[PDB]
């Protein structure tokens, strides 16, 4: 009445799996920034 | 040889603290010492003459 | 005409200096370490690669401009020996600047270094070119400025560095975007960081002599910070000058104007925080970068917190504790009178344990000193008299006449 | 704004309207503050009127030396704020002093702040009552457009 262990399926799906997008560069800005622009046009260019 | 020859053993059974091991942590290590554990230390003094 | 430059100047021996500058002469300045155009054009000539090119024209340059002799001791004619900018905090930003520190076991010769700053010089375009998305960066030709110190604390000039080498690296804000901040320059600088670092050529040709990777430094913008410029030395202990920062050229791969590129490295346009920008005819639309986050705070610390949270149970934060006693940080007085009414213990105490230093704090008042969110830092003022103004050393036994003046505090802690 | 919105009332279409409503009001507030930019060095612009019946800020001292020009201070008084530190938002009284002026950075986002809360005070309104909703008009002005003023 054996059945199969599930210690190697959790682990390697829950934290592991994190680790190879952190050792990427585009993996990294993707998930580690959020970033704000915002858009001046005609004379407020100019002015700024 | 000594990089083919060696083990290192971690882990504490008996510590049941947080901060306490922590800074055994830090101390052994030898990592920088910040302001948390200056401020952790402080429950334990007491005059001396007591 | 406003704005202005203001530049922190470090006198000799002691003591500082400040100037604010409406115009300068720069011809006299960085005159002596400027290349004619013919000696340029002919060197060219002779060599069509590029790195033999880079690596001649710096060793013309190298041998150029001796010394800068010493200034006078009024301000006014130092201002010529040391100079620092200052980080306005009101003014935008339009050029990247990145001042890198290596600290090395072994020396090192100079055609690996140059050789790790030609694929340095790759990466950074890359990270560049995913933050800024609107705009077209060629990493081919996008030009890149790169500033290395002085020797004393066909081949090339020896290279001799002790113990540590030191260079600034300077780029443009590509168009038509602009950095609003001081929060975004660090993000801007740790994500430049984090994509050098990511790179496998550099490591392998740099990360032998290298002691550890940490190389660039974030903590040169905040309002009021200043750093040095480009062409000045940094004054000694001993009192000498050293440490001129001058150029080092390497030419892009695919670079159509060599005469150019060299000589817009004397340009004061290129090596300041907040100097104007360089277009062609005008700007239709401009966009504003004014924002990229909070605080880093890695993964490595958010799931370890999670997972202490989850095994070991909450803890309280002050404010909690200080509200089941009926006590508030907020408004000064609520804990001021909570410090009032536990000082007879504190007086007590005092008294069993200290009994020579007893009629001292008969009568005291407290006001605020210092407070966080999970601290506080109260002062014990001797009201106004106490006969011995100024509290004694409850540890040691000073001299009679050096009755040196203690100071007291109370802090509360969660604990 | 109220005129295009009503103008656009009368499409016969579903629930999905009011969210159409709430995009051209967002839109009317954002112009607004820009076109506010371009006057941010005016001083009487900006100023505002207060009676005896109401609270306000205390005198400076060098008020008292204007001379001829306290005459004509019967009933009404202007007021300016400025910032000539860090926070600060100092009072400053226009009619005391003789012209031109010299003073540090107006204060803006305190004005606009205080324009803005009328504004949605009558957009809300309309949005409860046109077609019969529940949500407040709130526009994000801390974090969309604070930095032109800093
Ligand atoms: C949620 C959690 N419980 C964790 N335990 C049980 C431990 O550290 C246990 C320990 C391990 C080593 C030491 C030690 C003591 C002296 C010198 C070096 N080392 C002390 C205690 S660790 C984490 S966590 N937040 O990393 O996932
Ligand atoms: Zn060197
Ligand atoms: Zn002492």
């Amino acid at each position: 009445t054996e059945q199969p262990s599930p210690l190697g399926r959790e682990a390697v799906e829950q934290f592991f799996c994190h680790v190879r997008a952190q050792l990427n560069i585009g993996e990294y800005v993707k998930h580690n920034v959020t970033p704000r622009e915002t858009v001046l046009d005609g004379d407020t260019a100019k002015a700024y | 040889r000594l990089s083919y020859s060696w083990a290192i053993f971690i882990n504490n059974k008996r510590c049941v603290e947080h901060e306490f091991g922590n800074l055994m942590k830090v101390l052994e290590y030898g990592l920088p010492i910040t302001e948390e554990h200056m401020q952790f230390v402080d429950r334990f003094v007491v005059p001396e003459n007591y | 005409q406003t704005p202005l430059p203001v530049y922190r100047i470090s006198m000799v021996p002691t003591g500082q200096a400040f100037a604010a500058l409406a115009w300068d002469d720069w011809a006299r300045i960085t005159r002596d370490a400027r290349l004619a155009e013919a000696v340029v054009s002919a060197e060219a000539a002779a060599h069509p690669d590029h790195g033999a090119l880079g690596r001649r024209l710096t060793d013309r340059i190298r041998a150029q401009g001796p010394v800068m002799p010493p200034g006078g001791l009024d301000a006014g004619g130092q201002m010529y020996v040391n100079r620092n900018e200052i980080f306005n905090g009101a003014l935008a930003i339009t050029n990247i600047i990145l001042d890198l520190d290596i600290a090395l076991k072994e020396p090192v010769p100079f055609r690996r270094l140059h050789e790790a700053l030609g694929h340095f010089r790759r990466g950074a375009l890359a990270a560049v070119q995913l933050l800024f998305p609107a705009a077209r960066v060629d990493p081919d030709a996008y030009p890149c400025y790169f500033f290395k110190s002085a020797c004393r604390p066909t081949d090339s000039p020896v290279c001799s560095c002790t113990d540590k080498i030191g260079l600034r690296v300077c780029m443009p804000v590509p168009a038509p975007y602009v950095v609003h901040g001081s929060l975004t320059m660090r993000g801007v600088a740790r994500v430049i960081q984090q994509a050098v670092l990511l790179d496998r050529d550099f490591v392998e040709a740099i990360g032998s002599y290298v002691k550890n990777f940490l190389l660039i430094d974030t903590g040169v913008y905040a309002h009021g910070h200043s750093l040095r410029l480009p062409y000045f030395a940094k004054i000694a202990p001993d009192g000498p000058a050293c440490g001129r920062l001058l150029p080092v050229f390497v030419i892009p791969p695919a670079c159509k104007d060599v005469p150019a590129f060299v000589a817009a490295h004397a340009d004061p346009r290129r090596f300041h925080f907040h100097a104007p920008p360089t277009y062609l005819a005008s700007p239709r639309e401009i966009r504003v970068l004014h924002s990229l986050g909070g605080d880093y705070v890695s993964f490595f610390e958010r799931k370890a917190s999670r997972n202490a949270l989850e095994h070991f149970g909450r803890r309280e934060t002050l404010t909690e504790v200080l509200g089941r006693y009926n006590v508030q940080p907020d408004a000064g007085g609520t804990v001021e009178g909570f410090a009032s009414e536990l000082l007879g213990r504190i007086v007590a105490c005092i008294e069993t344990h200290f009994p020579e230093h007893a009629g001292e704090y008969q009568a005291v008042s407290v006001r605020r000193a210092v407070s966080k969110d999970d601290w506080v830092l109260l002062q014990l003022v001797p009201v106004r008299g106490t006969l011995q103004q100024s509290l004694s050393c409850l540890r040691f036994k000073h001299g009679r006449a050096s009755r040196a003046t203690a100071r007291t505090f109370v802090a509360l802690s969660v604990g | 704004t109220l005129r295009r919105v009503l103008g656009l009332t009368t499409a016969c279409v579903p629930e999905e309207d009011a969210l159409t409503a709430r995009g051209l009001m967002e839109d009317a507030c954002d112009r607004l503050i820009l076109d506010a930019f371009n006057k941010r060095l005016d001083a009487e612009y900006w100023s505002v009127r207060v009676s005896p019946f109401e609270a306000s800020d205390p005198l400076p001292p060098t008020a008292f030396r204007g001379g001829a020009l306290l005459d004509a201070e019967h009933y009404w008084r202007r007021v300016v704020r400025v910032c000539p530190g860090g926070g600060e938002s100092v009072g400053v009284p226009v009619d005391l002093y003789p012209r031109p002026l010299v003073l540090p950075p107006v204060d803006c986002a305190h004005h606009l702040r205080e324009i803005l809360r009328e504004i949605e005070l009558v957009f809300t309104g309309v949005l409860a009552g046109v077609w019969g909703e529940g949500g407040k008009f709130v526009y994000p002005f801390d974090d969309k457009m604070s930095f032109l003023f800093a």
